[PDB]
């Protein structure tokens, strides 16, 4: 489990963006407030969880 | 450096549903990985438990995951399940 | 969809994790190597979402929906009988 | 402030299952909750997906959840299942 | 088995954090109330539990425990056809 | 899904032992060093965890 500050992810972010589709793991970016927690997924992975969330 | 992956045929209903859910890309990236270095630390291998029975994990994405063993002895990759949803 | 770049996401990326916090929607990366697309949600939207699909990968979910069909009726929680089951 | 909170009777078969896996105190707990404010933040209560079929969660532990429904009319909330395992 | 109060567990809670990584040797925190019991685990150690926990509440490895127990064989991965799937 | 540091574990030590335990999620510290980085589980949820993969 990846969980990084807002600060590092700025600044790892173009490796982060390749991680996360490559390891099919979300990043964790978690910092000292709500309005800084947010998780970086990869757009295939999160497509497919739209497709579970959205059936016929 | 090298290595024999196989499926029980058993485990072989799991691949249609990749198939069918589009993700034959994704699981034969994971096969690549296993007939070269089966405990490579990419697409989120683990090792799972009780770790004396040495079964190990990769994701083909979020929610499905390549359940195998690892015959060290041999060099083979049995792979037991491709597909992680209750079907 | 609020979608942008690699490079602009990464230099507003303090008020992007505001934004998808504050409105609840994601905000789309997309750049020239399309395999690296990625999407930036708010935590808490990320766990109703993480809930789901852990509900619906166990067979809840498609349990719960056949409930939600069938014509068995309800019954008051306070009148089950705990000694019987 | 009171609720009136129901079980569909085809999910009965989940209570059982909660009491012989001694999770019968951890499920009344979560009652007593739905019976004052099904809304309330504990419990890791969560809004489920698609939001607008309106479907909640609650945690009875680390595996197994209430899922239900509330009628704000009525005052009634709807519990569809008690028990997060096939079997 | 390590077990130490809430309140030693407070004390040390620095060092434990590293302990339980070094050692990879889960702590027990008991106390007076039920409330206070908890488990601190380390990181990587507890993704391999969170990831068998996610495997065996989905039915996966039961299915996986089946299959390697059958007797089907195993078939060579580059002999599947999957136009015959 | 509470992430902290673990200075503001800590802090709010007590607080993080009852909502792991009414809440039956985990608490995730993650420090400067991401290493030294742990979880915290509730005890009964923790042995449920061990039974569920230690069952014969």
């Amino acid at each position: 489990m990846i969980i990084t500050s807002p600060t590092e992810a700025r600044k790892d972010f173009y490796q982060l963006l390749k991680n996360v589709n490559n390891n099919h793991e979300p990043i964790y970016i978690s910092g000292n407030n709500a309005e800084n927690n947010a998780v970086i997924i990869g757009l295939e992975d999160w497509k497919s969880i739209q497709e579970t969330i959205y059936l016929e | 450096s090298n290595y024999t992956v196989k499926i029980k045929n058993s485990a072989k209903s799991d691949l249609k549903k990749i198939k069918h859910s589009y993700l034959k890309k994704s699981f034969l990236e994971i096969v690549e990985t296993l007939k070269n270095d089966p405990y490579k630390i990419t697409q989120s291998f683990e090792k799972l438990e009780p770790k004396y029975l040495e079964r190990y994990s990769r994701r083909i994405n979020h929610q499905h995951r390549v359940v195998y063993t690892v015959d060290d002895r041999n060099k083979e990759v049995l792979i037991l399940s491709a597909w992680s949803h209750y079907d």
